[PDB]
């Protein structure tokens, strides 16, 4: 006619954000280098924009995660220019790629992190970044594919 | 557009990935024994053994149930139920030959013995289960839709410039308000809201459920006969929040047809009205024709998320009988009207008043069955207290039959610190106080909890006082859930009665790789197989560890779902390293799926390899055929290997090294060893 | 894109292994996961060895990283120690991006004078010209989030145990100070106020 | 040699058919749901993996009671979700927008009122076990924490 | 007579206690047996060496003459069940007045003879009170 009681004990644990960079395989396409256009140090190229999505996580934890970019620099003076990483006949000379902020401020590659200011889109949290080829004196008709590393400090 | 595109629901698993299982036997045993000693009549022994045999071959699952009873004076094996179940994927249904039960909600519950074929809602993805409105829309231009609840967003997705139907909305409780907001890059936002209230008889838009049962009728009572009957049930979800549902019951003497509709009116609530017309033959030769109309109403959230009301009425005219009334013996007062009124009111974010009122009137006998219940549960911090009151005035002069109860549960963590190392943190104090409103008093105070590292051994010691008689009763139980079975020991001491309970439950699988013992099984099971890894505890489960062969069986696994089987690497032998510590299986109903794990048994090695006084390049593959081990060079020529002999050689294929190495017994005894070895 | 099981891993003292899950939500993605542990100064260290240091993950899969201790009880047993656990996912003209996720590993001594609950409230604020320094007498690494000085947020802060972290303060800020620390599981404690003691 | 007559022996007894109640040790029960993530419970209606648990009855006879059922009484997080439990606050921290739900052999939820009983079952002579499933139910985004909830169940015999 | 039967043997009551219908559901099932005894006083070995006990009572059925009947009252009594008496050797005794128990050697002075009382249900047992009574004869050789 009567019974007792049953209790349930468990834990709900937060999960770190899953980071997706642009297209599949964390690859963002860029336009071909123009030999005529890339002549002087200030010569630039078309600005191809990509976005990084921090999905499968809460917006609160996503917005508090510091963001930084790092890698290798082609020259000591060109701190904000990624060094192209290609060892073949398609390697270009005296060129690089630059990662750029929304407004147009170059991003340092040392590793100095900052806030993420994630835009809470309808889908998830997103952060847009910019990429453009940067000339440093000369241009060579070659595939100047480079590599950069993305650092997220989950505070 | 989205509507034309064959978009899949959230959490959708293709039927190809569903694992039928393995060809294996099965045997679940549950032995219980009670030694009862009283001063009046000495001592006595009772023993009950429940044995559920089973065999899963192909997709068919045969299950048989037997019971053995022994009193201290003879052995009596008694069959109960046998059934050969199976699931049919093209029909999205489940078939069962042999015994079983009728899950009919439009009709009354019936135990039968024959062929049943019923659509199962568990194979559907969890998104499109229950009742939830589907959204149809036309979006001018590419749009972004954010179907959002009153609290937060639910479904955010992109939609092409065309028709779109969204059916992935979760149940979101009984009642809800969905605001569909479409935003286009060109025009302004367009918003429209829809409320919904659900009833169990309602179905999603375009959802069909069916059940076809045929065979003889079975019941526990020996008075009733065993007539053959057929029962068909259909539930369909019409467009625009309607539901059409019917049914037919047929036998030699009883023919009933049920027809009903249901509506989701939105803010008003939800409705379900049905009528059942039955022509029956009583135990004698008399024939009776009758009807019964059932009505169900579910109100939305009154006030602001405070009150919820349910009203269930049922009027049965003179001449309507269920199937049992017909199938009574060859020679052996109907319900004029039954009303149920349920009101739930939540206040203070803690207290929840539940009021239930049942009112039944019969034919001829104007006696009224009234049942009024009022519960109040409150969870104030750790303390949880419940006060209940009940009243029952029945037709056969049951009187007031009032009752009052008060249960308070106080965990010891209310006083112990957050990071206390004592076992008292896994305990609580329970106090129950019951009045019968006539002086009959029952008090019971006790403690309970767990005191093992895996929280397997659960203890519960409770004393109590019953007062008019004045009886003091003790009740102490220990239940251990180990890797080979569950053992419970109980002791109930009274004024002159001493009861000692002892029971063991377990399961045995006669799979291909020998016999595996484990905890009692629950339908679907997962056979974790990690040979060479003895005494490895699996995660998210209590007291489920591999035996000396590395084989264990999980008690319960969710059917047609993505469930994770993980081995706790912390409580594993330092000599064994798992190549994969987490596996994923998708079991079918009543199936045994093998979550195979690979475990290397040798020592754990960290080798720094250099070629021509230069570290090996990044990404190079290092393999050892002496014990079948592999690894990838991390950096500075550092490579990790698992399952390696004390003396041996490895080979590196950067794009053909050979490297000899030897280790001391201290290194083999150490947890992880580090060494350096040059290439050739 | 790979994801970690938790944003904050607490390693109790006296153990040998800690378990951390790494999962791949993408169905079609081949990755190489390389993980390690650095000290509080961002220097690669051999105090904690993550096994397997580098492994290939194919498709949607979940694997377990075992952090093996090598401290030999040389770390202080009075306060928590901070380490950074890094997991880097190499996606094995176009530039490729390798994602590094850094989480906080708390080497927590077994016996501590204060439970983790009371550590959140016992934070003191020393205000002065262009400074809102945070004193944390409690022996726990405290993560202060949305430190509002009346009507303006300053920034996120990480105060070491028995430490005085420094944060710059514009002179326009009000006297009232409100904050909230992150607990063990990663949630946010309900907002508290901060006294000037 | 000699046969004489003694007194009498009076036997006193009573044959009784005994009813049944909850099995010893199943009165107060604890169930460990385990660890669940916000990814699993990130939006309203999301449910975790169910954990099984059984309620046992001993010395049940078919004649005295053919069928039986149970009803769970608890606290609802909100009036809208009356079929889910409510987790108690803890000093360390309690999870937000999450609760515990109880299922049946048919996979249907249970109203946490004191009168809404579950589906009927056939009583075997002696030991009888009724299975149930505990699940996590999230009403919106579920913040991480510790979830502990309690429920009171009563049994009726037919 | 060669021996004297004590009052604790001449007039005494033995309680079998409550039993379970499951323990006597089928015919031939027996419940737990309780133990009583009869005391013989001033037993003379020279006059008599062997002692035996014969039981007289009402048999339930002609086919089952080793089971006592129930004489509780005219209503509210257990049906299709009876009680049985087993001697020292553990065998049932015929309720005929001339069927004596196993012969027991008598020792000078005070002797005791232990017996067991149990239940015995044919067919299916039914709830209700169960009371019985029987007279006995003691034989001294």
């Amino acid at each position: 006619v009567n019974g007792g009681t049953v209790h349930f004990k468990g834990e709900v644990v937060n999960a770190a954000c899953a980071v997706d960079a642009g297209s599949v395989d964390q690859t963002v396409q860029l336009g071909q280098v123009r030999t005529a256009s890339l002549a002087q140090e200030g010569a630039t190229s078309s600005a191809v924009g990509f976005n990084i999505q921090l999905n499968d996580c809460d917006t609160n934890v996503a917005s508090k995660a510091a963001v930084a970019f790092l890698g290798t620099a082609i020259d000591a003076g060109h701190t904000n220019v990624l060094a192209l990483q290609s060892s073949a006949a398609g390697s270009a000379t005296n060129v690089g790629v630059q990662i750029l902020d929304r407004t147009g401020a170059a991003l340092t590659l040392d590793g100095a992190t900052f806030s993420s200011e994630t835009t809470l889109n309808n889908g998830t949290n997103t952060i847009p970044f910019q990429a453009r080829y940067f000339a440093t004196g000369a241009a060579t008709p070659g595939a100047a594919n480079a590599d950069a590393t993305f650092k997220v400090q989950y505070q | 557009p989205q509507a034309f595109m064959s978009n899949r629901a959230r959490g959708y698993i293709p039927p190809e990935l569903w694992d039928p299982g393995i060809n294996a036997g099965l045997l679940n045993y549950n032995f219980s024994g009670n030694s009862v000693q009283n001063r009046i009549g000495g001592n006595s022994h009772y023993a009950y053994l429940n044995l559920q045999s089973g065999l899963n071959i192909g997709a068919w699952r045969l299950r048989d149930n037997t019971t053995w009873s022994y009193n201290s004076s003879k052995n009596k094996w008694q069959h109960i139920n046998t059934w050969l179940e199976r699931d049919i994927i093209p029909l999205r249904s489940r078939l069962t030959l042999g015994d079983g039960y009728t899950q009919g909600d439009i009709f009354d519950g019936i135990n039968f013995r024959g062929a049943q074929l019923a659509s199962d809602d568990n194979m559907l993805p969890d998104s499109q289960r229950g009742f939830a409105p589907v959204i149809h829309g036309i979006a001018r231009g590419t749009a972004q839709v954010t179907i959002k609840q009153n609290g937060y967003d639910i479904y955010n997705s992109t939609v092409p410039p065309g028709p779109f139907t969204i059916n992935d909305i979760y149940a979101a409780g009984n009642s809800g308000d969905l605001q569909v907001t479409i935003k286009e890059a060109d025009g302004s936002t367009q918003i429209f809201t829809v409320p919904y209230s659900s009833v169990p008889l309602l179905q999603r838009e375009g959802h069909t459920r069916y059940s076809i049962t045929a065979g003889e009728y079975r019941s526990g009572n020996a008075q009733q006969e065993k007539p053959r009957f057929f029962q068909s049930t259909l539930l369909h979800g019409l467009p625009a929040g309607w539901t059409i549902y019917g049914g037919t019951q047929l036998a030699d003497r009883y023919r009933a047809f049920n027809f009903g509709i249901g509506k989701n009116m939105g803010a008003l609530g939800a409705l379900s009205v049905d009528m059942t017309q039955a022509n029956s033959t009583l135990p004698d030769d008399s024939q009776h024709d009758g009807q019964s109309v059932r009505f169900l109403y579910n109100k939305s959230l009154n006030e602001s998320g405070t009150n919820i009301q349910l009203v269930g009425y049922r009027y049965s005219t003179s001449g309507y009988f269920n199937f049992a009334d017909t199938t009574y013996s060859r020679m052996n007062y109907n319900k004029r009207g039954k009303l149920q009124l349920t009101v739930t009111q939540q206040l203070g974010r803690t207290s929840t008043l539940y009021l239930s009122g049942s009112h039944q009137t019969y034919w001829g006998t104007s006696n009224v069955d009234e049942q009024f219940q009022a519960g109040l549960n409150t969870a104030f911090e750790d303390i949880n207290w419940t006060l209940s009151y009940s009243l029952t005035k029945n037709a056969w002069q049951k009187g007031r039959d009032q009752m009052l109860a008060l249960n308070v549960n106080i965990p010891f963590s209310h006083w112990l610190r957050s990071d206390s190392k004592s076992q008292w943190r896994h305990a609580s104090a329970s106090y129950s106080m019951s009045h019968d409103l006539n002086g009959r008093m029952t008090n019971l105070a006790g403690v309970y909890g767990t005191l093992l590292e895996d929280n397997n051994l659960s203890y519960s010691v409770q004393t109590g006082y019953a007062g008019g008689n004045s009886g003091s009763t003790g009740y102490a139980t220990l239940n251990y859930r180990g890797g080979y079975g569950n053992a419970n020991i109980g002791y109930s001491h009274s004024d002159d009665i001493k009861q000692l309970y002892y029971g063991v439950s377990g399961g045995v699988l006669a799979h291909a790789n020998g016999v595996t013992l484990g905890q009692p099984l629950n339908d679907t099971v997962v056979l974790v197989k990690a040979p060479g890894a003895k005494d490895a505890k699996v995660e998210n489960q209590t007291g489920v560890r591999t035996d000396w062969r590395g084989y264990a069986v999980l008690p319960y696994a969710t059917e047609y779902r993505e469930n994770r089987v993980a081995l706790d690497t912390n409580t594993l032998a330092d000599n064994v390293d798992l190549d994969n510590a987490v596996a994923n299986v998708v079991p079918t109903r009543g199936a045994i799926v093998r979550a195979e794990f690979k475990a290397r048994v040798g020592i754990k090695l960290l080798m720094t390899l250099t070629h021509n006084n230069k570290p090996l390049p990044f990404g190079a593959m290092v393999t050892s055929e002496s014990s079948q081990s592999s690894g990838i060079v991390a950096d500075n020529g550092q490579v990790y290997l698992s399952g390696m002999p004390l003396a041996g050689k490895v080979q590196v294929k950067w794009g053909h090294c050979v490297a000899n190495y030897q280790l001391p017994p201290e290194s083999q005894q150490q947890l992880l060893t580090q060494l350096s070895a040059e290439c050739r | 894109g790979v994801a970690l099981g938790a944003t904050r891993v607490i390693y109790p003292a006296g153990q040998k292994q800690e378990q951390l899950a790494v999962t791949n939500n993408d169905e079609n993605s081949t990755y190489l996961i390389q993980s390690w542990v650095e000290n509080a100064d961002g220097v690669k260290d051999g105090r904690f060895i993550v096994t397997p240091p580098l492994f290939a993950m194919k498709g949607k899969k979940e694997n377990t990283l075992r952090i093996l201790d090598a401290t030999n009880n040389q770390l202080p047993q009075d306060r928590e120690s901070l380490f950074w656990m890094n997991v880097k996912a190499i996606p094995s003209n176009t530039l490729q991006l390798a994602i590094i996720s850094r989480i906080k590993l708390y080497y927590r001594p077994a016996k501590l004078a204060l439970p983790p609950d009371q550590a959140a409230e016992k934070l003191r604020f020393r205000r002065s010209a262009n400074s809102l320094t945070l004193i944390n007498p409690t022996p726990y690494y405290l993560t202060v989030t949305e430190l509002n000085a009346g009507t303006r947020v300053l920034e996120n802060a990480l105060v070491p145990p028995m430490g005085e972290s420094t944060v710059k303060l514009p002179s326009d800020a009000g006297s009232n100070i409100t904050y909230r620390t992150i607990n063990d599981y990663g949630a946010l404690t309900p907002k508290m106020t901060g006294v000037m003691e």
